[PDB]
RNA sequence: UAAUUGCGAUAACGAACGAGACCUUAACCUACUAAAUAGUGGUGCUAGCAUUUGCUGGUUAUCCACUUCUUAGAGGGACUAUCGGUUUCAAGCCGAUGGAAGUUUGAGGCAAUAACAGGUCUGUGAUGCCCUUAGACGUUCUGGGCCGCACGCGCGCUACACUGACGGAGCCAGCGAGUCUAACCUUGGCCGAGAGGUCUUGGUAAUCUUGUGAAACUCCGUCGUGCUGGGGAUAGAGCAUUGUAAUUAUUGCUCUUCAACGAGGAAUUCCUAGUAAGCGCAAGUCAUCAGCUUGCGUUGAUUACGUCCCUGCCCUUUGUACACACC
């Protein structure tokens, strides 16, 4: 609750212009790059896995491996 | 014809018969062994010599006795030994040796069952060698 | 999962049934902060009230809160089994209750005070501050302060 | 190329494994060369493996540990903490996820990345408690680099959001690149700090 | 083209059979959902109340189709795992008998499973039919 | 950073109070015609190659 | 003169020494743990491992 | 260790003292002859005797041995 | 004629085989038909106990065993070749139960 | 060398006890033997799926043949085999090949002359002496105590969490035990949420529990890093079981407050490969009760292959006014 609890929409352009400067994307990577809290990521990454820039590497659970669009 | 394979206490009995590429493991196919990480440990004695390499044989294995990993190693040894025996008997021993060379040069107990059996535990401590904690004072 | 922008329709730590509730936690385990409801009781009542347990109190509702509270206050009438209640056959009426207030402490101290007024061994032990459920006192729970 | 199939339905993504230049199930193996000359004979690529779970004898003799796949040795080092004793399937899934993360970030042949990490984190001089500045065998270099990498991963992933797979990932990546921001390289440089002061 | 329960092993089979019990509309639920933990040695009920009984039905059906007659004690010992008994070492605890008994009775009423001449429950003819239906549907759906 | 590495050709014996260190007669890889004696902690055999930053420092027995 | 002693350690005794402690109630021995150690070979019980 | 005791070594020497125009330097055709010319009461001890006799007669072709 | 099953059980393997081999030749000398002698697995009756008759010393445990062995042979013969054959196996130490 | 194991040096030579050898068990044997109390195929009995006949299948009195897996008898097999390096001259050691097994092949049982004022008279209808013996220190009955709590110590169980908790899902062992004067192991139905109750059934046993459908573990989801949904100490209420008798809660089950614990100071224990550790199961103690022990298997590492820095022990030397032998 210390940071990025439920909304993170005052800077809602950073759900779009976030891919550059890091090629990786993960549940930990999102909470690491000072943007979002891990209380929503497991379903927030699903939006972009279904339609977006991130391609899954495997069928991982309890983990995340996504790569940028080539 | 029939072979067996063991790792610690599991035994996997394989029947190799003339047929059309049917590889059953528990009634399910070899693709559904479900260690989910040792699923490529059961493809070793096939991928090794030739990736497909075989539409003439049918391997029906049934494994009972150990644990998940022990039974996966048991089936991966049983299919290997079944292939070796079938080639030795029916196809030719030249080719059985030519695939035994690959099996032994990748040996992961495929042809020879591992000898490591559970060493008996001795009184005065959990485990065979580990002893209970002692206090002097 | 969906649009949760909700510029002014978010709720911070909030007010419910004598206890402040952290609206940043899923409703069941957040509500477990009320003294008298735990994990399973909160899960049962919140899946009876047909509220979504996958959300936090900051967005859930403003009336389902008091609805769930009333379900807690009248558990046996809203089709909840009797064995699911923490206080059954209370001491003098046979009914089955569930204390959810700054009242479980008062009911416990009332049980203790009657157990001391009766001059029972359990009451005497609670008076002396020692363990009461047949524990061994020779080695454990020495300082307790 | 060579789309041979048979009665048991398995996609030919695995039937294309060895007909060409051999690789892992996901990563090229022939692009593996150590950045040094001394840690050979103790790092054991080639033979290659399909999964780092070769449950074979490696502790009966003295110098047979060196002929164990380095990826499985790294898994065996994660095979630690007591809580994660056993759980070899857990540790091998962790290594698979870590190798995938290296594939994704600074791809650089992830297996080459981890072996380069080991080589760059192998302590070349230590101190014996007599503190005498003794030298370090290549085998001790290799397994102590593996231990340092794994324990840095462990106490990085402990009590924080990122999981053991990604902590192991960035630890190895930093060790391969040779930066002093990770735990393993800092500890190796600490061990080599007493190299001139105890000769 | 020759599909059985043993062509999809463990999870993609549920991923279609549970949806099949959803579509069937017959709930077969006795109302204990949201009230039971499904095992005496558990600490919580299933997270999602809707779906766990359908997955129990699918699993019981597949479990008695892969083998011969199966009894209530068998399913109890199977589905019941370890228990956090406190400051004591964990220990295998059997599962809740009532839920397995009622899922067996539900499969009875729906005709997926029948009685056996020696005791216990054996998969019925329409049970094998239905299980092969889900198997062959899943195989062509997602290999 | 000066560059030099060597290879143990003759392992002499154990050294150290507890028996952890081993003496090795090393043949240098560059300037091969030179046998220098060194001390090493880990297990070493013949035909093994060591990295030693300092090139000329005869490490002796550790009493 | 005597209350029921049909269960518990008081119900059984060593068939030889009648000691109520250490009793070997296995395979139908009903012998003391020391009296059995003494007369073990004579029953057919021996040491091999 | 793999050191042989006196009841191995002395019996082997006694066999080689009187059976040199006899069993060759091969263990398989050594133990067989031991079976019929020695009252060994255990196959493990027989194997020990025959192996040490094989070693003795293998090194006999490199110079005479003491005793 | 009557069909019977003989069960042979003992601790003494030597005399257990002394009867399991005597019975086969005593049925061959009358040229009967019989299912082969089946050897049920030996029950190892391992029993741990304390060497100490008291509670002093190093904790040292000692196990005992009475390994029990048992076999079974089925055949059919007339009543005289049943009784005169069950009167052959009286080897002291091997117990014989003949069921019909 | 594990060894007074051997080589060898040599007023010794030849030996004996111990060690070893031996026995038990654990590894192997497409070799012999024999098996609906073990298992496998093929004929009918067949329900699905596909239909050119095949996948999974049940067919516990339904057909034949067999012994690869299982079992247990007799045997076989390893003796560091062979080849190299090092061996003073050998004993041996070290590599590689092959081998099922190459560290005494792994683990045990047995364990010389002996010494302890080590423990046990509370195991004995073993027993000297002393004491007690009719208000008994004998035996028996009721009740309480052994468990009691300013505190110190040891053996342990559970944790501090994301390599994790929680839920569904996969469904993977071995060692055993289990009742005829009778209530033991319990399969299968119905009820309850659960412990548990209930109507039965099989098992005196490779036959039934039991395929002990064990646990850890594996898959997918909930949790999001919080003294938190980690941890379950403490206490409250209710239901059963065991027992003549649960109060000082035997135990199990349901709900509830949810303590310390942020990985541990000085110190300190165990251990070298199926071993440490993690995991549970069986048996013993049992009318009931494990956090205990004895065995067992599932998962399976790290480091080492050395040494006398510490401790312990042995041998040798050495001093003695000791010989009841430093009490
Ligand atoms: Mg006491
Ligand atoms: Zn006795």
């Amino acid at each position: 609750a210390q940071h990025a609890v439920i909304l993170d929409q005052e800077k809602y352009d950073r759900i779009l212009k976030e891919v550059p400067t890091y090629r990786y994307v993960s549940v930990s990577v999102l909470v690491d790059r000072l943007k979002i809290g891990g209380s929503l990521a497991r379903i927030a990454l699903r939006h972009l896995e279904k339609e977006g820039i991130i391609k899954p590497i495997s069928k991982h659970s309890k983990q995340a491996i996504y790569t940028r669009a080539t | 014809v029939q072979t067996f394979g063991k790792k610690k206490s599991a035994t996997a009995v394989a029947h190799v018969k003339a047929g059309k590429g049917l590889i059953k493991v528990n009634g399910s196919p070899i693709t559904l062994v479900e260690p989910e990480i040792l699923r490529f440990k059961v493809y070793e004695p096939l991928l090794l010599v030739g990736l497909d390499k075989f539409s003439n044989i049918d391997i029906r294995v049934r494994v009972t006795g150990g644990g998940h990993v022990s039974q996966v190693y048991a089936i991966r040894q049983a299919i290997a030994k079944g292939l070796v025996a079938y080639h030795q008997k029916y196809v030719d021993e030249q080719s059985k040796n030519e695939l035994k060379k690959a099996f032994t040069s990748y040996d992961r107990t495929l042809l020879i069952a591992d000898s490591r059996r559970p060493e008996p535990k001795k009184f005065g401590g959990k485990g065979a060698r580990s002893r209970f904690q002692k206090s002097y004072r | 999962s969906l649009v949760v922008q909700e510029q002014g329709s978010f709720q911070h730590i909030l007010r419910l049934l004598n206890t402040n509730v952290d609206g940043n936690i899923k409703i069941v385990y957040a509500l477990t902060t009320i003294k008298g409801v735990g994990r399973r009781y909160s899960n049962l009542v919140c899946k009876k009230a047909d509220v979504d347990l996958h959300k936090r109190a900051g967005e859930l509702t403003q009336e389902e809160l008091e609805r769930i509270v009333q379900i807690m206050q009248n558990p046996t009438h809203y089709k909840i089994p009797a064995w699911f209640l923490n206080r059954q056959n209370d001491i003098t009426d046979g009914k089955d209750y569930h204390t959810l207030a700054n009242n479980v402490e008062s009911k416990l101290r009332d049980d203790l005070e009657r157990l001391k007024k009766i001059r029972a061994h359990r009451g005497i032990r609670h008076f002396w501050g020692l363990r009461v459920r047949g524990q061994h006192t020779k080695t454990t729970g020495r300082r307790r302060a | 190329f060579t789309p041979v199939v048979l009665a048991t339905p398995i996609p030919e993504e695995v039937q294309q494994a060895q007909t060409e230049i051999k690789l892992f199930n996901k990563w090229s193996f022939e692009e593996v060369e150590v950045k040094d000359a001394s840690l050979v004979d103790y790092v054991q690529v080639r033979q290659p493996i399909f999964v780092a779970h070769t449950a074979g004898r490696y502790a009966n003799k003295r110098f047979r540990k060196a002929q164990c796949p380095i990826i499985e040795r790294l898994t065996n080092s994660l095979m630690m903490n007591g809580r994660n004793n056993g759980k070899k399937l857990k540790a091998v899934r962790i290594i698979k996820h870590t190798l995938d993360i290296i594939n994704v970030l600074t791809d650089q042949n992830p297996i080459q990345v981890v072996v380069d990490a080991i080589t760059n984190t192998g302590p070349r001089e230590d101190t014996t408690r007599v503190r005498q500045a003794v030298d370090v065998s290549p085998l001790r270099r290799v397994n102590q680099a593996i231990a340092l990498l794994t324990i840095g991963a462990r106490e990085a992933a402990f009590r924080n959001i990122k999981t053991i797979a990604e902590t192991l990932a960035e630890e190895l990546i930093n060790a391969a690149k040779g930066s002093s921001t990770s735990y393993a390289i800092k500890k190796k440089d600490e061990l080599e700090r007493v190299a001139k002061s105890n000769r | 083209p020759g599909v059985s329960v043993r062509d999809v092993a463990a999870q993609d089979f549920i991923n279609a059979y549970a949806s099949f019990l959803q579509r069937q509309g017959k709930l077969e639920v006795p109302g204990y959902v949201d009230i039971v933990k499904t095992s005496s040695g558990n600490e919580m009920p299933p997270q999602d109340a809707e779906g766990w009984f359908y997955k129990r039905a699918a699993s019981v059906a597949r479990h008695i189709y892969m083998r011969k007659q199966v009894g209530v004690g068998k399913l109890n010992k199977l589905y019941g795992g370890a228990k956090s008994r406190g400051v004591r070492p964990y220990k295998h605890i059997d599962a809740s008998g009532s839920i397995n008994r009622k899922v067996l009775q539900a499969l009875e009423k729906i005709g997926i499973v029948e009685i056996s001449p020696k005791g216990g429950r054996r998969i019925s003819e329409n049970g094998q039919r239905d299980l092969d239906r889900i198997a062959a549907q899943t195989l062509e759906e997602d290999e | 950073t000066p560059v030099t590495l060597a290879k143990v050709i003759k392992v002499l014996g154990r050294t150290g109070s507890r028996g952890g260190v081993t003496q090795v007669r090393v043949e240098f890889l560059e300037d091969t015609s030179r046998t220098i004696v060194r001390n090493v902690k880990g297990p070493v055999r013949e035909n093994d190659i060591l990295v030693l930053m300092e090139s000329e420092r005869e490490a002796r027995r550790l009493r | 003169f005597s209350h029921p002693r049909r269960y518990g350690k008081g119900s059984r005794q060593c068939r030889v020494c009648s000691s109520h402690t250490g009793l070997i109630r296995k395979y139908g021995l009903n012998i003391c743990r020391q009296c059995f150690r003494e007369k073990a070979n004579d029953i057919g019980f021996n040491k091999f491992r | 260790g793999r050191v042989r005791t006196k009841t191995v070594k002395r019996a082997s020497k006694a066999l080689i003292e009187r059976y040199y125009p006899k069993l060759t330097l091969d263990f398989q055709t050594n133990k067989r002859l031991c079976d019929e010319i020695a009252t060994i009461q255990s196959k493990r001890l027989r194997n020990k005797i025959a192996g040490y006799t094989t070693h003795l007669m293998k090194r006999i072709q490199k110079g005479p041995v003491r005793g | 004629i009557i069909k019977i099953r003989i069960t042979l059980t003992s601790t003494k393997v030597k005399q257990l085989e002394n009867v399991s081999s005597n019975i086969v030749k005593n049925a061959e000398q009358h040229n009967l038909v019989k299912k082969g002698p089946v050897r049920l697995p030996t029950k190892v009756l391992k029993i741990s106990t304390r060497k100490t008759p008291n509670g002093e010393g190093s904790k040292t445990w000692e196990t005992y065993e009475m390994r029990i062995h048992k076999r079974y042979i089925d055949l059919e013969a007339p009543v005289q070749i049943v009784k005169r054959i069950t009167q052959i196996t009286i080897e002291p130490g091997v117990d014989v139960e003949v069921v019909v």
